[PDB]
C-alpha cells in the first residue's frame, strides 16, 4: 500500500501520508517490517496493540440544546440553532461530516420602527396612519406576543438650497407663500422609542405635522443611518426581529449629493442624535453611501423595508438589490395600505434561512447539502427559501482539511444571517503521535548521542 | 454690430391705429429689454414702456396705458409698438432702445420713426413769388409755399443753380396744412438783370411748379 | 415719478473749451443715470451709463460724475462734432424719466439781422388771401423778437414764425415771420410793418411798406 | 514611476481654510510657473467664512503664499424699482480654480443672490459666481450667468421653467484653448444642471463694478429638459474639454452628470452648441459615475481618450457581498466618425471606502517613453485609510492595469489627500512634468517633482 511504498522516516510523516495509515512504535518488531502500514497489517505482525498510533477523525457534540417550540417568554433562552457547539478532530488531508438544524421559531419578539417622510406631499399619509399603532398591534398579535413599535420622521438637510431661506418668515413657516402653516424644516427627528404601549404611537402621530422643502430627492438615508446606529435612543432589543419601515413617495439623496450644500465631510456612521432628538450633523455631514448603510444595517441586524409609491418602486427595487436583505412594498399615495405591507414584509423576512461562515481557517474548506420543504436534499446549497414561521430546515456539512496547519487549535462559526444563535465548531488537528511526548534526546541508541529516539526509530537531533 | 432698424415714417388719420416695428440687426432681440421712447420738440423725451422679448412681459408709464401696446416676435427678431385711437398729440418721433451691458440702461437707439396724425388729404402747394418793394447794394428775394400736405417739399433756385446765399426755413403746420418759405440774397447788379426762378416740388401730389420772381 | 432738472438749457462755446452739463434729480438715484447725444437731424447715441461708464466707442474726452441727486457730463477740449443736444436719463425707478436737454451752440461775434419785408403777391391776392413776409437773416445771438404793426398798431393774430438752426459756416441764425390776412381785411389798412428787437441795437430795426403805393 | 516621494514641497494655508480644495498651475506672461490654490473656507472681513485664493510662487522649500485679493463685500443696487443683492457669506470662493494664459478664474459656487420688489422677491438662492483676475496688471472681473431679476410668483405661474436660481455656477470649470470659459452649474434648471460659456475677453470687457446684472452677449447657456432622465442629474458636476469629432476647428465638451437617470450616472460629449455627440452610462446606481472626468491621449495615436471616475462603485466579492472601493473607466477614441464603445479598461480600488476615482489628473508623459500617463486619487485609500494617489502609465493598447507608483499621504488622517490633483506641467523646469496634490483637510498642498527614471518600465 501507499503507506509502505512511501518509505516514511518518522511516525509524524507516516500519518501525513494518508488518513488510513497507522504507525507501530513497538520495540519487538521483526527485521524488515514496515512500521507504517494499515492498522490491520501491523497487528498481523504481532504488533503490540498499545504500540499502534492510528488517529481517527471524529465529530462529537458539546452543546445540543433542543430547538424551542416558542420564542415567547424567557429572557432570551430561546434555541433556534442546534447543536450549538461541536468538537471536530481531523488528521492530515482528511474530512468529517456534521449536521446543523435551524428553526424559524414561532412567536418571536418583533421591533418595528416606522421611519416616515414628512415633506408636504405626505400630509394626507399622516392622516391615514393615526390609528396604525392599534391596527398594527391587532394583526401582529396573531404572529407575536412581544411587539414593540416606534416612530421617527425626516425631510432633508435644513440648509440651502434644499431649504427655503427667505424671507425670514419662511424659516419659521416654510409654507408661508402658500395659504397654510407647516413646521420649520428638520433633517431627522426621533419621536417615539420602541415601546409595547401602542396607543403611544397613535397619540404621537396625531401631533406630528409635515414640513416643506425645495428639491424632490429627500434625506431619508441620513435617517436610516441614525435609526440604525442610535441603539439606545431608538430602543432596538437584543432578542427580536428588527424591522425598519421606510416610507416615502420620492427619490433619495445619496453620498456626494451634499456638496450642493457645501458639505464634503463623509458620513462617519456614528450616532449624532442627542437629547433634543434631532440629528445634529445634518448640516455638517454628507449623506451616507449604500455600502456604509449596508455595513451598519447588517451589524445591528436591521431589516430595512422600502415602502414606497409606485412612481419610485423600480428605483428602490434597484437599490434593494445593492443592499441584500432589503424588501420592497408598494405604498399607496396616502399610506392607506401600509399595514398589510408591513405584515407581508415580516412574512417575507422570516421565509429564508441562509448560512454564513465566520473565521474559517485557510486550510479548511466546507461543503453543504441543504434539506428544505420536505426532506428534499439539495446538494451544493446552504440557503433555504419559501419557509413559513415554525418550519425547520437542516444542512449536511463536510470539513476538509488540507495538509496540517502549524496551529493545532482553531475554531470558527456557522450562523444563519440575522439570527442570534450559531454553531461554534472547535477544530483540533491531530497529526502528532502520543509516543513523541516521551522521546529520548541524545539517546544512547542513536549514533551514540548524536540522535534522538522516538516512536521506535532514531531521529536526527536538533542542529544537524 | 448692434443695429435697430425701425419702420418707415407713418402718416395716419385721427381715431385710427398704427403699429411700428423695430428689427434687431447683428443680435438676437431676445437678448435684452426693449424700450420705446417718444420725442416731441416741445414736450421732449418720454418713456413709453419696455418689453422682455424672451417672455413678453411688459411695463408702461401709466400715462400711456391703453394708448400704447408693446409686443415682440423673436421669430422675426422684431419688437412692435401699437398705438390706438390716435390724436394730434400722438404726432411725434418714436424710438426703440436697448442697453449695452447694464440690464437697466438705455444705450443703443434705432433711427426713429416719425408719426403724423392729421385729417388733411393730399393737397398741392401754392407757390407765391416775393419781390422787394420799390435801393441798396444787395437785394433779397423770396418764395412762399402755402397750404400743402403732407411733407416734404424740395425747394431750389434756378433749378439748383443758385445755391450759396439761400435760407430755406423749416415748414410749419398751418391748421392741418404746411407753410414754408425761402429767402435768397444777391447784389443789385444780379437782379432783376439775372432771371431768378423758384423751383418747388411736391412728390406727394406729384406736382412741380416754377415761379419766376418779377419786380414791381 | 422722479423729476430730472437738466441745466443749462443751452450754452454758446468754442472748440477746445471744457464745458459741463449738470443734472439734478428730485431724489437720490445712486448713479443710475445715463447720458445721451443727439446730433442735429439725427438719432441718439449713448455716451455714459451707470454714472461714470463710457459706452463702447465713445471718446475719453467725455466723462460723467456725481452722486446722490446731482450729476454732471463733462467734455474736455470740445470738438466740432460735439455741438449737439445732450439729455440725461434716470433708471433708478420706473417710469424712466429724461432731462429737458441741453444744446451746445457755436459762439461767435454779435451780428444784427438783415430785415426785409414783402407784400402779398398778385397771384395770392387774386385768390383771396394776403400774406406779408418778413425775413430776419443772419444774426447772432439767437434771442430775437419780431412784432407786426398794421397802421401803427400791434397785431398778434395770424402770425407764423419759423427759425433755422445755426448755419454751418457762419454760425448765424435766421428767422421768418409771416402775417396772413384775408384779401378784404388786408385792404382795410394801408401801412404794414415788422419790428425786429435784438440785443445788438437798443432801437428796434423797422421795415415798412404802404399798400396802394410803391 | 519616477515622481520623487522622498523630497516633497509643502505649501500651507490658514487652519480651517480648506486650503488645497482646488488648485492649478499658473504661468505668468514670462512663462514662470506658480500654483494657484483655492481655500473655500478662508475667513473674510466680518470674521465669517467666504473663501479665498492664494498664488504660490515656486520654491523647493514651499511655505506660505500671498493672497490673490478679490472683493468680499456684499453688494446692493437699487435700480429699475428693484433691489439687487449679493451675499458672499459661506460662498466658498476657491471651491474651483482654473488658469488660462495669464488669467486666473476662481469660483464661488454658493454665493447667494436675491432681488426685492416691494413685498415680493426672487428668493435668496445660490446662483454661484466667478471671479477673474490678471495678477500682473491687477485687472479684476466677475461672471455670474445665473443671476436674474424675475420674481418668485412668475416662476410659479410658468411652472418653474428655465429656473436658474440654484445654478451654483463655478461648481466646476474649465477653459478652452481659444479662451472660452465653461462653467458647470449642477443646480441649474431646478437641479437638472446646466453649462454656461463665454469668452474670457468678453467677460472682462463687459464687466463693471456695481452693476450686478449685465449682459455678456457672446455667452451661451445649455437647455432645460422635460425628460425625467435628467431630473436631479447634476449635469455639470464636472466638466472638461477635448477633441472628439475629428474637426480641429471645433472644441467638444465633456460633462459629468453623476446622478443622471435615477442615480445611474452618465457622461456626455457635446459640441459647442450643446448638441449631444455621445453618452456614456454608469454601470451601477449610486456609484457617482461622472463625479470626475479627464481628457488625454494615453495610447499615443493623437486621439483624445476619456477617463471617468465612479468613486462609490461597489465591487463584487465572495459570498454575494459588495464592497465600495471606487472605479475608473477608460474609453479610447476610435478612428474617424465612430461611437465610443464599451470601456477599454476598468481600474478598481482596493481599500474599502477609499473612493478610488474621486479625482483623475493627466500627467503628460511622466517617464518620457512617448505615452501620456495619469494619476488617480483615492482620498481615503491606502492600508491606513489616510489617502493614496496611484500612477498609471500609458501604452499602445491604453493604460497599464497596475500602477507604476503609489504615493501615500504624508499628512494625518482626514486630510483628504488627493481630493484635488493637477499634473502635466514642469514647475522646476528640469524637463519632467510634475504633480501637485491638494489635502484640504490638512490645509496643505504637496508638490511631487518628477526625476530621471531609475529603471524603465
Ligand atoms: C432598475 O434596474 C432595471 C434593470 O437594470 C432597469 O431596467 C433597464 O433599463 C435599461 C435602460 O432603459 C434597459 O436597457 C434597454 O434594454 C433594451 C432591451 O432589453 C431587452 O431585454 C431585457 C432582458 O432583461 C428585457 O428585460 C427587456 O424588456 C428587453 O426585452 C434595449 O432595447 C435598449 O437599447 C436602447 O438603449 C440603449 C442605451 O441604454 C442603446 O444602446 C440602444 O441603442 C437603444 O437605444 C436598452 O439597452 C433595460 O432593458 C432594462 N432592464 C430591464 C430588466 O427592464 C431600470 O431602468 C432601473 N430602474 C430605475 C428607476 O433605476
Ligand atoms: C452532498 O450530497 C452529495 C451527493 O449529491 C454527496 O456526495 C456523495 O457522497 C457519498 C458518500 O458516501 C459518495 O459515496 C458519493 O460518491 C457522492 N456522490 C456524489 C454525486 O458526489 C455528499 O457526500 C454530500 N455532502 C455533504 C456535506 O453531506
Ligand atoms: C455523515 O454522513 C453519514 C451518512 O453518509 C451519516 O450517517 C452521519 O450521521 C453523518 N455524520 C454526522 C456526524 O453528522
Ligand atoms: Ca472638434
Ligand atoms: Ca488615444
Ligand atoms: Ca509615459
Ligand atoms: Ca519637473
Ligand atoms: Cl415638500
Ligand atoms: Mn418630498
Ligand atoms: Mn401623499
Ligand atoms: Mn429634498
Amino acid at each position: 500500500n501507499i503507506c509502505t511504498t512511501r518509505g516514511v522516516s518518522s511516525c509524524q510523516q507516516c500519518l501525513a501520508v494518508s488518513p488510513m495509515c497507522a504507525w507501530c512504535s513497538d520495540e519487538a518488531l521483526p527485521l524488515g517490517s514496515p512500521r507504517c502500514d494499515l492498522k490491520e497489517n501491523l497487528l498481523k505482525d504481532n504488533c503490540a496493540p498499545e504500540s499502534i498510533e492510528f488517529p481517527v477523525s471524529e465529530a462529537r457534540v458539546l452543546e445540543d440544546r433542543p430547538l424551542s417550540d416558542k420564542g415567547s417568554g424567557d429572557s432570551s433562552q430561546v434555541t433556534q440553532v442546534s447543536p450549538q457547539r461541536i468538537a471536530l478532530r481531523l488528521r492530515p488531508d482528511d474530512s468529517k461530516n456534521f449536521s446543523i438544524q435551524v428553526r424559524q421559531v414561532e412567536d418571536y419578539p418583533v421591533d418595528i420602527y416606522y421611519l416616515m417622510d414628512l415633506s408636504y406631499s405626505m400630509k394626507d399619509d399622516l392622516w391615514s396612519i393615526q390609528n396604525l399603532g392599534t391596527k398594527l398591534a391587532t394583526q401582529m398579535r396573531k404572529l407575536t406576543s412581544n411587539l414593540r413599535i416606534g416612530f421617527g420622521a425626516f425631510v432633508d438637510k435644513p440648509v440651502s438650497p434644499y431649504m427655503y431661506i427667505s424671507p425670514p418668515e419662511a424659516l419659521e413657516n416654510p409654507c408661508y407663500d402658500m395659504k397654510t402653516t407647516c413646521l420649520p424644516m428638520f433633517g431627522y427627528k426621533h419621536v417615539l422609542t420602541l415601546t409595547d404601549q401602542v396607543t403611544r404611537f397613535n397619540e404621537e402621530v396625531k401631533k406630528q405635522s409635515v414640513s416643506r422643502n425645495r428639491d424632490a430627492p429627500e434625506g431619508g438615508f441620513d435617517a436610516i443611518m441614525q435609526a440604525t446606529v442610535c441603539d439606545e435612543k431608538i430602543g432596538w432589543r437584543n432578542d427580536a426581529s428588527h424591522l425598519l419601515v421606510f416610507t416615502t413617495d420620492a427619490k433619495t439623496h445619496i453620498a456626494l449629493d451634499g456638496r450642493l450644500a457645501g458639505i464634503v465631510q463623509p458620513n462617519d456612521g456614528q450616532c449624532h442624535v442627542g437629547s433634543d432628538n434631532h440629528y445634529s450633523a445634518s448640516t455638517t455631514m454628507d449623506y451616507p453611501s449604500l455600502g456604509l448603510m449596508t455595513e451598519k444595517l447588517s451589524q445591528k441586524n436591521i431589516n430595512l423595508i422600502f415602502a414606497v409609491t409606485e412612481n419610485v418602486v423600480n428605483l428602490y427595487q434597484n437599490y434593494s438589490e445593492l443592499i441584500p436583505g432589503t424588501t420592497v412594498g408598494v405604498l399607496s399615495m396616502d399610506s392607506s395600505n401600509v399595514l398589510q405591507l408591513i405584515v407581508d414584509a415580516y412574512g417575507k423576512i422570516r421565509s429564508k434561512v441562509e448560512l454564513e461562515v465566520r473565521d474559517l481557517p485557510e486550510e479548511l474548506s466546507l461543503s453543504f447539502n441543504a434539506t428544505c420543504l420536505n426532506n428534499e436534499v439539495i446538494p451544493g446549497l446552504k440557503s433555504c427559501m419559501g419557509l413559513k414561521i415554525g418550519d425547520t430546515v437542516s444542512f449536511s456539512i463536510e470539513a476538509k482539511v488540507r495538509g496540517c496547519p502549524q496551529e493545532k487549535e482553531k475554531s470558527f462559526t456557522i450562523k444563519p444571517v440575522g439570527f442570534k444563535d450559531s454553531l461554534i465548531v472547535q477544530v483540533t488537528f491531530d497529526c502528532d503521535c502520543a509516543c513523541q511526548a516521551q522521546a529520548e534526546p541524545n539517546s544512547h541508541r542513536c549514533n551514540n548521542g548524536n540522535g534522538t529516539f522516538e516512536c521506535g526509530v532514531c531521529r536526527c537531533g536538533p542542529g544537524w | 454690430e448692434v443695429q435697430l432698424q425701425q419702420s418707415g415714417a407713418e402718416l395716419v388719420k385721427p381715431g385710427a391705429s398704427v403699429k411700428l416695428s423695430c428689427t434687431a440687426s447683428g443680435f438676437n432681440i431676445k437678448d435684452t429689454y426693449v424700450h420705446w421712447v417718444k420725442q416731441r420738440p416741445e414736450q421732449g423725451l418720454e418713456w413709453i414702456g419696455r418689453i422682455d422679448p424672451a417672455n413678453g412681459y411688459t411695463k408702461y408709464d401709466p400715462k400711456f396705458q391703453g394708448k400704447a401696446t408693446i409686443t415682440a416676435d423673436t421669430s422675426s427678431n422684431t419688437a412692435y409698438l401699437q398705438l390706438s385711437s390716435l390724436t394730434s398729440e400722438d404726432t411725434a418721433v418714436y424710438y426703440c432702445v436697448r442697453p449695452l451691458y447694464d440690464y437697466y440702461a438705455m444705450d443703443y437707439w434705432g433711427q426713429g420713426t416719425s408719426v403724423t396724425v392729421s385729417s388733411a388729404k393730399t393737397t398741392a402747394p401754392s407757390v407765391y413769388p416775393l419781390a422787394p418793394v420799390c435801393t441798396g447794394s444787395s437785394v433779397t428775394l423770396g418764395c412762399l409755399v402755402k397750404g400743402y400736405f403732407p411733407e416734404p417739399v424740395t425747394l431750389t433756385w434756378n433749378s439748383g443753380s443758385l445755391s450759396s446765399g439761400v435760407h430755406t426755413f423749416p415748414a410749419v403746420l398751418q391748421s392741418d396744412l404746411y407753410t414754408l418759405s425761402s429767402s435768397v440774397t444777391v447784389t443789385s447788379s444780379t437782379w432783376p438783370s439775372q432771371s431768378i426762378t423758384c423751383n418747388v416740388a411736391h412728390p406727394a401730389s406729384s406736382t412741380k411748379v416754377d415761379k419766376k420772381i418779377e419786380p414791381r | 415719478d422722479i423729476l430730472m432738472t437738466q441745466s443749462p438749457s443751452s450754452m454758446s462755446v468754442s472748440l477746445g473749451d471744457t464745458v459741463s452739463i449738470t443734472c439734478h434729480a428730485s431724489q437720490g438715484i445712486s448713479s443710475n443715470i445715463g447720458w445721451l447725444q443727439q446730433k442735429p437731424g439725427k438719432s441718439f447715441m449713448g455716451l455714459i451709463y451707470y454714472g461714470t461708464n463710457l459706452v463702447d466707442g465713445v471718446p475719453s474726452r467725455f466723462s460723467g460724475s456725481g452722486s446722490g441727486a446731482d450729476y454732471s457730463l463733462t467734455i474736455s477740449s470740445l470738438d466740432s462734432e460735439d455741438f449737439a443736444d445732450y439729455y440725461c436719463v434716470q433708471y433708478a425707478q420706473l417710469p424712466y424719466t429724461f432731462g429737458g436737454g441741453t444744446k451746445l451752440e457755436i459762439k461767435r461775434a454779435d451780428a444784427a439781422p438783415t430785415v426785409s419785408i414783402f407784400p402779398p403777391s398778385s397771384e395770392q391776392l387774386t385768390s383771396g388771401g394776403a400774406s406779408v413776409v418778413c425775413f430776419l437773416n443772419n444774426f447772432y445771438p439767437k434771442d430775437i423778437n419780431v412784432k407786426w404793426k398794421i397802421d401803427g398798431s400791434e397785431r398778434q393774430n395770424g402770425v407764423l414764425n419759423s427759425w433755422t438752426d445755426q448755419d454751418s459756416k457762419d454760425s448765424t441764425y435766421s428767422m421768418s415771420s409771416t402775417l396772413t390776412l384775408t384779401k378784404d381785411e388786408y385792404e382795410r389798412h394801408n401801412s404794414y410793418t415788422c419790428e425786429a428787437t435784438h440785443k445788438t441795437s437798443t432801437s428796434p430795426i423797422v421795415k415798412s411798406f404802404n399798400r396802394n403805393e410803391c | 514611476l519616477n515622481l520623487d516621494p522622498v523630497q516633497l514641497t509643502f505649501y500651507a494655508g490658514p487652519n480651517g481654510s480648506q486650503f488645497g480644495f482646488s488648485l492649478d498651475f499658473h504661468k505668468d506672461s514670462h512663462g514662470r510657473v506658480a500654483i494657484v490654490v483655492g481655500a473655500p473656507r478662508t475667513l473674510g472681513p466680518s470674521q465669517e467664512e467666504t473663501g479665498g485664493v492664494f498664488l504660490c510662487p515656486w520654491r523647493a522649500e514651499g511655505g506660505q503664499c500671498p493672497s490673490l485679493l478679490f472683493d468680499l463685500r456684499d453688494e446692493t443696487r437699487n435700480v429699475g424699482s428693484q433691489t439687487l443683492q449679493t451675499f458672499k457669506a459661506r460662498q466658498g470662493l476657491g471651491a474651483s480654480v482654473v488658469s488660462w494664459s495669464d488669467v486666473i478664474v476662481a469660483c464661488a459656487p454658493w454665493q447667494h443672490w436675491n432681488v426685492l420688489e416691494k413685498t415680493e422677491e426672487a428668493e435668496k438662492t445660490p446662483v454661484g459666481s466667478c471671479f477673474l483676475a490678471q495678477p500682473e496688471s491687477g485687472r479684476r472681473a466677475e461672471y455670474s450667468p445665473c443671476r436674474g431679476n424675475t420674481l418668485s410668483r412668475i416662476y410659479v405661474e410658468n411652472d418653474f421653467s428655465w429656473d436658474k436660481r440654484y445654478c451654483e455656477a463655478g461648481f466646476s470649470s474649465v477653459v478652452t484653448q481659444a479662451g472660452e470659459l465653461v462653467l458647470g452649474a449642477p443646480g441649474g434648471y431646478y437641479f437638472l444642471g446646466l453649462l454656461a460659456q463665454a469668452p474670457v475677453a468678453d467677460i472682462f470687457s463687459s464687466y463693471r463694478p456695481g452693476i450686478l446684472l449685465w449682459h455678456v452677449s457672446s455667452q451661451s447657456l445649455s437647455f432645460d429638459s422635460s425628460n425625467p432622465e435628467y431630473f436631479d442629474g447634476y449635469w455639470g458636476y464636472s466638466v472638461a474639454v477635448g477633441e472628439f469629432d475629428g474637426d480641429l476647428n471645433t472644441t467638444e465638451y465633456v460633462v459629468g452628470a453623476p446622478t443622471w437617470s435615477w442615480t445611474l450616472g452618465a457622461v456626455e460629449i457635446l459640441d459647442s452648441y450643446y448638441q449631444r455627440l455621445h453618452r456614456l452610462r454608469g454601470e451601477q446606481m449610486a456609484s457617482y459615475f461622472g463625479h470626475s472626468v479627464a481628457v488625454t491621449d494615453v495610447n499615443g495615436d493623437g486621439r483624445h481618450d476619456l477617463l471617468v471616475g465612479a468613486p462609490l462603485y461597489m465591487e463584487s466579492r465572495a459570498d454575494r457581498k459588495l464592497a465600495e472601493v471606487g472605479r475608473v473607466y477608460l474609453f479610447l477614441q476610435p478612428r474617424g466618425p465612430h461611437a465610443l464603445g464599451a470601456p477599454s479598461l476598468l481600474l478598481t480600488g482596493t481599500q474599502l471606502y477609499g473612493r478610488f476615482g474621486s479625482a483623475i489628473a493627466p500627467l503628460g508623459d511622466l517617464d518620457r517613453d512617448g505615452y501620456n500617463d495619469i494619476a488617480v486619487a483615492a482620498p481615503y485609500g491606502g492600508p491606513s485609510g489616510r489617502g493614496q494617489v496611484l500612477v498609471f502609465l500609458g501604452q499602445s493598447e491604453g493604460l497599464r492595469s497596475r500602477p507604476s507608483q503609489v504615493l501615500d499621504s504624508p499628512f494625518p488622517t482626514g486630510s483628504a489627500f488627493g481630493f484635488s490633483l493637477r499634473g502635466a506641467v514642469d514647475i522646476d523646469d528640469n524637463g519632467y512634468p510634475d504633480l501637485i496634490v491638494g489635502a484640504y483637510g490638512a490645509n496643505q498642498v504637496a508638490v511631487y517633482r518628477a526625476q530621471p527614471v531609475v529603471k524603465a518600465s
